[PDB]
């Protein structure tokens, strides 16, 4: 489990060769009805269901179907100069008072893109501490460690 | 469409302006005619104050509920949405905390490498300072191929007929026409071959199937593996793209759930029967022999030298090197491992030579334990002894 | 986006959950300090009961937007068709 | 801000008591039915313990809701759950390649810490 990653300050070619060794040991071991149909259907074809082009083109001298096509487009066109008439009475107000709230929105998450940061930070602060304490007693061992490997042939 | 007072289904519904409670207009005015109140509440209520009658008036007796039915289905698009993300984040949380943990592990091994390395040239620089000849014709002579039937008879493969013989009466039961590989059915009845491109399958002195360089029979005694120089393997039929080369033997794992194939190229592949992949490869000339132990985690292999794993490790902790040598087949008893070609060698698997055999003229062609290891088979390019 | 205690612009909001309205943090603590309760609905509220996932958003505009739309179009056109029929 | 179920920004934001996070009234009180219980915390809540405005400028060119704006949501709802089951069966995959190279290296240490012991164990019997 142990490596300690502030201490060993270890080269590419050490992660190439450990992953060979590591390579050669994976050598060794090797809710919805309907809905969900059609929509996994339209995704996976790639191909949206065609609306109705209908109300755009239509054509004057036409029959009884064009006679209702035309009526169509009369309702709708009123309805239409009533939808333009209640947006331009507000106009741009209405449209800044929602830029206002996508503001207080916005900053909402760098506030959290902080207290992130913060505690991300204090906790590799702490490992930080943590490896320089081991790494000194790794260092005190080794030196230990060669001594008697010398101190032992001499006395021999 | 139901009263609150009786139950009934109101045929004249009407309704208190003090709760908000549909009543039927006769029960409602004996409630009022009786004490002037209001049934649910308790509050205050007189006849004038209820609304009597039916209502469409200016109205007219679709469209809206199609919206409510668009709102109905969109309200299980978003739950679906979110369980499906829970599931997304959560798992990253595991491939996240795995990857890290996994190149921190492996920092772990290159530390741990060098070190091991230290100590190797610290330590070095300082140390340093019967025999039976008629089961086959006599005109085209030798035996290719031996088994002998698990439950208890003798099968021999010739250079073309499939011989089956009693080793306690000294009689051929039977002569096959219809030889490389030879395999006995526990059953006793069954015995099967294989030939340079069928494998046949035998009982009546007959050939009852033809199925179209190593034939194995499977745990359950049902199927049959098979190798070819084609380059496929048979149970399914499988290659391998990658590796593209000839198959040289092949063996079923005692528990058959696996098997190894040699090859041409040198490798044993080992697959996973059910999954049909080759899982592993062991690597370090052609394969000329494998053999899985009964312990289930050996496997002995041969190409002069004969090599064994351990299949817990996936490691070769031993190998025997011959001079010359061919090792043509290779058999534990587990306590015993056999060996034949230039001829028959028997070790303890314990500390690795019991039995050293050279009577055979030419190549040994098989070799077999007889049950507890009360006598050893082998046949060779004509007769088949036994010791 | 407004302090209902103050009027002010809340810089730490905390939603209670008694009466459900958008208090500033700071605000809000010293109401609580003052005696436990709501400002609004006074009902009982302490610190801990005052409140500041993994699927990612988008800003509110014009499918569940354009359902609620479809609603105040057939709502509007069929008091259109009151006038209609009362004159 | 936001709905804590389907990502929506709410428009009767409704907030439990056992759990503080607001949801949208419709798709809390779909949930409470469904099974009922608390969706983020898993604990007991019904739809009396819950508690109970956004402006979006309809464009200029607002036909269109029938015809363009209609298909396009059902079009980016349909592409990005299909993208998003695209993207947890690879998270599954990468999964078992993950645990798979970790239990790989967990033997590679395993035959490594009988080998560095050993090796160190053999000086220090050289020295005799």
């Amino acid at each position: 489990m142990d490596g300690l990653s502030f201490v060993d300050k270890i080269p590419d070619g050490y992660k190439n060769e450990i992953d060979q060794l590591v390579k050669k040991e994976f050598a060794n071991i090797k809710a919805d009805n309907s809905v969900s149909t059609l929509t996994n259907a339209l995704y996976t074809e790639y191909l949206k269901q065609r609306n109705n082009k209908k109300r755009r083109t239509p054509d004057f001298n036409d029959d009884d179907d064009t006679l209702f096509l035309e009526e169509y487009r009369r309702k709708y066109p009123r309805i239409d100069t009533s939808r333009y008439i209640p947006n331009e009475s507000s106009e741009v107000s209405l449209l800044g008072i929602v830029d206002s709230y996508l503001k207080h929105q916005e900053i909402v998450l760098d506030t959290l893109l902080p207290q992130t940061v913060s505690n991300q930070w204090r906790i590799n602060n702490d490992y930080i501490r943590q490896t320089c304490t081991i790494v000194e007693e790794m260092n005190i061992q080794q030196r230990k460690q060669i001594n008697d490997l010398e101190i032992y042939r001499k006395r021999l | 469409m139901l009263c609150a007072i009786s139950g009934k289904v109101p045929r004249r519904p009407v309704l208190s302006p003090k709760s908000r409670t549909i009543f039927e207009k006769s029960l409602l005015e004996q409630y009022v005619k009786d004490t002037g109140n209001d049934p649910i509440t308790n509050e205050p209520l007189s006849i004038e104050e209820i609304v009597e009658i039916v209502p469409s008036a200016q109205q007219a007796s679709s469209i809206p509920n199609l919206l409510t039915s668009l709102q109905n289905e969109w309200d299980a698009i978003m739950l679906e949405n979110f369980k499906l993300r829970s599931t997304l984040d959560s798992l990253t949380k595991k491939l996240s905390t795995v990857m890290y943990e996994r190149d921190a592990a492996k920092l772990v091994a290159a530390q741990l490498l060098m070190e091991k390395n230290e100590d190797s040239k610290d330590l070095p620089k300082s140390s340093q300072q019967d025999f039976v000849a008629r089961g086959k014709l006599k005109a085209p002579k030798w035996p290719i191929l031996k088994n002998l039937e698990l439950l208890q008879k003798t099968f021999p493969y010739k250079e073309k007929w499939v011989c089956m013989c009693r080793c306690e009466d000294g009689a051929l039961h039977f002569t096959q026409l219809k030889t490389i590989t030879t395999i006995t059915t526990p059953n006793p009845r069954t015995g099967g071959e294989h030939p340079a491109r069928l494998l046949l399958l035998y009982p009546s002195k007959t050939n009852k199937v033809l199925r179209e360089m190593y034939g194995h029979n499977e745990v359950n005694t049902e199927y049959f593996i098979w190798a070819d120089n084609r380059g496929t393997i048979g149970f399914y039929i499988v290659h391998s793209a990658k590796s593209d080369v000839e198959y040289s033997s092949g063996v079923l794992h005692k528990d058959s759930l696996l098997l190894a194939l040699y090859s041409p190229d040198g490798i044993l592949d080992v697959y996973n029967l059910s999954s049909p992949d080759q899982a592993s490869s062991r690597f370090p000339a052609k394969i000329k022999e494998v053999k899985f132990a009964d312990n289930g985690y050996w496997m002995v292999v041969e190409c002069q030298t004969v090599v064994c794993f351990d299949l817990r490790k996936d490691v070769g902790t031993l190998a025997y090197p011959t001079y010359k040598t061919g090792t043509v087949t290779y058999d534990i008893d587990m306590i015993a491992y056999s060996n034949e070609s230039n001829s028959l060698t028997i070790y303890k698997f314990d500390k690795k030579k019991n039995w050293t055999k050279d009577e055979e003229s030419a190549l040994c062609l098989q070799s077999d334990t007889a049950d507890f290891t009360d006598m050893d088979v082998v046949c060779g390019d004509a007769i088949l002894k036994t010791n | 986006m407004l302090c209902a205690i103050s009027g002010k612009v809340p810089r730490r909001p905390v939603l209670s959950p008694k009466s459900r309205t958008i208090f500033e943090k700071s605000l809000l603590e010293q109401y609580v300090k003052d005696t436990g309760n709501d400002p609004i609905t006074n009902e009982p509220l302490s610190i801990e009961e005052i409140v500041e996932s993994a699927q990612q958003a988008s800003l509110t505009e014009s499918i569940p937007n354009l359902l609620t739309s479809l609603q105040n179009e057939w709502d509007a056109i069929m008091l259109e068709n009151f006038k209609l029929r009362s004159t």
